[PDB]
């Protein structure tokens, strides 16, 4: 069965927020790293930010204006927040374990599609 | 019990990943119980660098070896120099150390077709800084706020207190030693036991190896 399960996520507007949340079915998903990474139409795979073990973040430095990651380590859940929203920004996105070991040592979750338009 | 050889070794799961890992959090694959056949290895792709230490490089087809660990990171073009024995810089002091004494290849190539986009990848990452160098093949995949001055952080990020990871930034049209190299590390085991690792009974010297 699923252990990395995206939600949040639909429609938005051009200029709106959307939040995301992705709830893990165990904590050691945070050991060592866990991300945010999307998938564009058209575009190759995008790293968004991590969260560490440590609870310290790091995003993407051209993206870090527009997105906040956080975690409630009690539901075992990260939250992806993200402004001003445009139609670029319409993907898929995904939840990551391990991301930076490379897509033999990672953890993917569903995904979940954020539709961006008027 | 002497184990079995017989399967060819499965480098293509290495060398062919989708994604490598970022040199910080650099990945590791026990290799065993198969055939190593560096010739077929070496004409499967075209490298850049394919240097051995601490071993015959022409006697790779006939060597035998406890075990293989394949280590496989992306590092910037005018780094890869410091994936050898002795080197300095960020990469080897703080990322990926190998030792003075070390057994194994290095393999290398562009991978600015797979690895770079325009407006630029930032996926993989490196270390900037350390309180003290790595020790070969550890991994350091923390993240402590490094004090870079006289400024106690008491786990805070900001003045003279830094967050220790950093992006790569691959464009396309990026200088070839700004451009991104896939790593991968053969590291030979040589403990005092069964081979598990050999080269195929019928070879050819390795000879293709001396001729770059
Ligand atoms: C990787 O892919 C190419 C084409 O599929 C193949 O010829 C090559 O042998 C593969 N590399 C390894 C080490 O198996």
């Amino acid at each position: 069965e699923v252990q990395l399960v995206e939600s949040g996520g639909g429609l938005v507007q051009p200029g709106g927020s959307l939040r995301l949340s992705c709830a893990a079915s165990d904590f050691s998903f945070y050991d060592y790293e866990m991300s945010w990474v999307r998938q564009a139409p058209g575009k190759a795979l995008e790293w968004i930010g991590s969260m560490y073990h440590s609870g310290r973040t790091y995003i993407n430095p051209s993206l870090k204006s527009l997105v906040t990651i956080s975690r409630d380590n009690s539901k075992n859940t990260l939250y992806l927040q993200m402004n001003s929203l445009r139609a670029e920004d319409t993907a898929m996105y995904y939840c990551v374990s391990n991301w930076a070991s490379g897509s033999t040592g990672d953890y993917w979750g569903q995904g979940t599609l954020v539709t961006v338009s008027s | 019990r002497f184990p079995n050889i017989t399967n060819l070794c499965p480098f293509g799961e290495v060398f062919n990943a989708t994604r490598f890992a970022s040199v910080y959090a650099w990945n590791r694959k026990r290799i065993s119980n198969c055939v190593a056949d560096y010739s077929v290895l070496y004409n499967s792709a075209s490298f850049s660098t394919f240097k051995c230490y601490g071993v015959s490089p022409t006697k790779l087809n006939d060597l035998c070896f406890t075990n293989v660990y394949a280590d496989s990171f992306v590092i910037r073009g005018d780094e890869v120099r410091q994936i050898a024995p002795g080197q300095t810089g960020k990469i080897a002091d703080y990322n990926y150390k190998l030792p003075d004494d070390f057994t194994g290849c290095v393999i290398a190539w562009n991978s600015n077709n797979l690895d770079s986009k325009v407006g630029g990848n930032y996926n993989y990452l490196y270390r900037l800084f350390r309180k003290s160098n790595l020790k070969p093949f550890e991994r350091d995949i923390s993240t402590e706020i490094y004090q870079a001055g006289s400024t106690p952080c008491n786990g805070v990020e900001g003045f003279n207190c830094y967050f220790p990871l950093q992006s790569y930034g691959f464009q396309p049209t990026n200088g070839v030693g700004y451009q991104p190299y896939r790593v991968v590390v053969l590291s030979f085991e040589l403990l005092h036991a069964p081979a598990t690792v050999c080269g195929p009974k019928k070879s050819t010297e390795f000879l293709e190896v001396l001729f770059q």
